[PDB]
């Protein structure tokens, strides 16, 4: 998802000003669908959110005894001793990723909305489909979760990507020391070999950028004497000032519609993303993929999720 | 069948009932009459000349002092079709994107049975069966969902005569007292056999293995044959 | 008498899995479900 932005027309362009209100009435309904696109671009970003995340019937506790066939998974699942009960891994994605300019873009009429899933329940879905997917393995997204020891769905992972159950039987010490290897080198890999993790600073960078450059077009004279309402219908008498008041209006309804079609374009390419990540989520960790190199690098094993800042982490555990 | 024809039965009533889809191809018509509405109504505007109508202007002013109105209106004009085009090609775009979309599920869920979980509805897939609706497609998606679950005792892998024996395809279920060998996805157990275990090593090396009699029919059936035998011999032998 | 309230979103049910060492669930019956998709093409 992305930041939800509403604008207002009448604060953005004739602030507190009958008159330019009533000069920006003769250019019809442009704000009537400048608001109609920024409102369907913010119900969209709910949608995405839920088709990611909200995949889960019910919300799946593991057991309080977290032995899961000598398998290190204390660093993805909740952590209770905290107001959100996120990961480990949850946590440090949400330090690195950090969300006066909020201020002054809040003081021409550019307010963002908060999402309708708050990130602690973004972090209960997430940790309903870790407990159903190692709790159960793949049962819970085909209907009810069946329960099945972790080391005899491993197995049945072995089977699916063509190796027999007896090699995950005879070396289960083995692989359970490699995966516990593996996840405890990601808490390193994730913020040091870089790579991606940009992708979400990139979206915030991306909207704050928006933000800064539509409420910094109001300092632009755009051809007319002064670029402050205030000093134009102080300076002139209503004949003379309107003429500067078109020109101020035309400028930023310009600034406003430019705003405008690039959120939806991004809308666009988010929604592309979150798709691909509700396909990532259903058959990667509701399920074992046999597409290649959909599900990570090697025969996909299983796959767990994680929320980040607008966005979500797959671990994809591979066999290699 | 019956369960089959129930449902597609009830698909009936809840295709137009519980609602929640179906509203994406009203949405479609609706946005698109609400841009072809939003155009024709944008000649309304004066955009800052006397007035709306081309034929008035004409009329109430000489050409060097109408091309002011005209160009206001010119203007305006301009940029409610330019408007309207950048939004119809999003919007395009849109829905070729939900078009490959809908051409991906009938040719992965109509053509062929998908592995793919979710991809062609919830739950085992099964088949898909294509109807046309106004500008658009509906599949409905017969799937396959396990229903009465039932607790047992499992184990890895079963040990015999010092041999470690796994499933061929199963897992070995124990309701308390027996061992059986059933599938996955459908309580039917089955007397574990030479037949339907591999053997696998010795029973010290994995964790969880369980003591339990694994049958040979081939020493079961020469024991059986060599008992009628022993019977024709004392015939008249003995 | 009715009236519009406000209340915090149910995420769902609340479900512990009862995993064991070696308990298993296996399925005794099936149910066919057909489902709809709608698609704007
Ligand atoms: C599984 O069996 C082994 C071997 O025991 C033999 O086979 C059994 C089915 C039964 O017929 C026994 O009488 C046979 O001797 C068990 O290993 C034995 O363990 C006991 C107790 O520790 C020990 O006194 C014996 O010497 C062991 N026998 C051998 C050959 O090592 C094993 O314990 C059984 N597994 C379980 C889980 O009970
Ligand atoms: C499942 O079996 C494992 C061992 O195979 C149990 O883990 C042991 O639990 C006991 C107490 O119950 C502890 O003293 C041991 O230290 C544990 N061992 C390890 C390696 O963690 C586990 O408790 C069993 N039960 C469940 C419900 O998982
Ligand atoms: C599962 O992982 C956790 C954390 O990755 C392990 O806890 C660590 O245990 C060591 C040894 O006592 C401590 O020095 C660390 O400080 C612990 N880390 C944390 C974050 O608490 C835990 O031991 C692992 N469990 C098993 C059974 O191997
Ligand atoms: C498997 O499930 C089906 C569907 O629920 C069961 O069939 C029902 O059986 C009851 C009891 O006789 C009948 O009243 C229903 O009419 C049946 N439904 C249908 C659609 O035929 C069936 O009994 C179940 N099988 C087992 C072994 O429990
Ligand atoms: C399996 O056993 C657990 C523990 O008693 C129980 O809560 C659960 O309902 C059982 N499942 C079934 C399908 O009977
Ligand atoms: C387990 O199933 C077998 C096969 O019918 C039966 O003989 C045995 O008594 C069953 N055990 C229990 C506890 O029901």
């Amino acid at each position: 998802s992305m930041t939800k932005t509403s604008v207002d027309c009448t604060m953005y362009i004739c602030g507190d000003s009958t008159e330019c209100s009533n000069l920006l009435l003769q250019y019809g309904s442009f704000c009537t669908q400048l608001k109609r696109a920024l409102t369907g671009i913010a119900v969209e970003q709910d949608k995405n959110t839920q088709e990611v995340f909200a995949q889960v019937k019910q919300i799946y506790k593991t057991p309080p005894i977290k032995y899961f066939g000598g398998f290190n998974f204390s660093q993805i699942l909740p952590d209770p001793s905290k107001p959100s009960k996120r990961s480990f891994i949850e946590d440090l994605l949400f330090n690195k990723v950090t969300l006066d300019l909020i201020c002054a873009q809040k003081f021409n009429g550019l307010t963002v909305l908060p999402p309708l899933l708050t990130d602690e329940m973004i972090a209960q879905y997430t940790s309903a489909l870790l407990a159903g997917t190692i709790t159960s393995g793949w049962t819970f997204g085909a209907g009810a979760a069946l329960q099945i020891p972790f080391a005899m769905q491993m197995a049945y992972r072995f089977n699916g990507i063509g190796v027999t159950q007896n090699v995950l039987y005879e070396n289960q010490k083995l692989i359970a020391n490699q995966f516990n290897s593996a996840i405890g080198k990601i808490q390193d890999s994730l913020f040091s070999t870089a790579s991606a993790l940009g992708k979400l600073q990139d979206v915030v960078n991306h909207n704050a950028q928006a933000l800064n450059t539509l409420v910094k077009q109001l300092s632009s004279k755009f051809g007319a004497i002064s670029s402050v309402l205030n000093d134009i219908l102080s300076r002139l008498d209503p004949p003379e000032a309107e003429v500067q008041i078109d020109r101020l209006i035309t400028g930023r309804l310009q600034s406003l519609q430019t705003y405008v079609t690039q959120q939806l374009i991004r809308a666009a390419e988010i929604r592309a993303s979150a798709n691909l990540a509700a396909t990532k989520m259903s058959e990667c960790v509701l399920g074992q993929s046999k597409r290649v190199d959909f599900c990570g690098k090697g025969y996909h094993l299983m796959s767990f999720p994680q929320s980040a800042p607008h966005g979500v982490v797959f671990l994809h555990v591979t066999y290699v | 069948a019956n369960q089959f024809n129930s449902a597609i039965g009830k698909i009936q009533d809840s295709l137009f009932s519980t609602a929640s889809a179906l509203g994406k191809l009203q949405d479609v018509v609706n946005h698109n009459a609400q841009a072809l509405n939003t155009l024709v109504k944008q000649l309304s505007s004066k955009f800052g000349a006397i007035s709306s109508v081309l034929n008035d202007i004409l009329s109430r002013l000489d050409p060097p002092e109408a091309e002011v109105q005209i160009d206001r209106l010119i203007t305006g004009r301009l940029q409610s079709l330019q408007t309207y085009v950048t939004q119809q090609l999003i919007r395009a775009a849109e829905i070729r994107a939900s078009a490959n979309l809908a051409a991906t599920k009938m040719s992965e869920c109509v053509l062929g049975q998908s592995k793919r979980v979710d991809f062609c509805g919830k739950g085992y897939h099964l088949m898909s069966f294509p109807q046309s609706a106004p500008h658009g497609v509906v599949f409905l998606h017969v799937t396959y969902v396990p229903a009465q679950e039932k607790n047992f005792t499992t184990a890895p892998a079963i040990c015999h005569d010092g041999k470690a024996h796994f499933p061929r395809e199963g897992v070995f279920v124990s309701n308390g007292t027996h061992w059986f060998l059933t599938q996955r996805n459908f309580y039917e157990p089955q007397i574990i056999t030479t037949d339907n275990t591999f053997v696998s090593g010795n029973c010290d090396v994995v964790i969880g293995i369980v003591n339990n009699t694994v049958y040979d029919p081939l020493q079961l059936e020469l024991d059986s044959f060599k008992e009628e035998l022993d019977k024709y011999f004392k015939n008249h032998t003995s | 008498s009715q009236s519009i309230i406000a209340y915090t979103m149910s995420l769902g049910a609340e479900n512990s899995v009862a995993y064991s060492n070696n308990s298993i669930a296996i399925p005794t019956n099936f149910t066919i479900s057909v489902t709809t998709e709608i698609l704007p093409v």
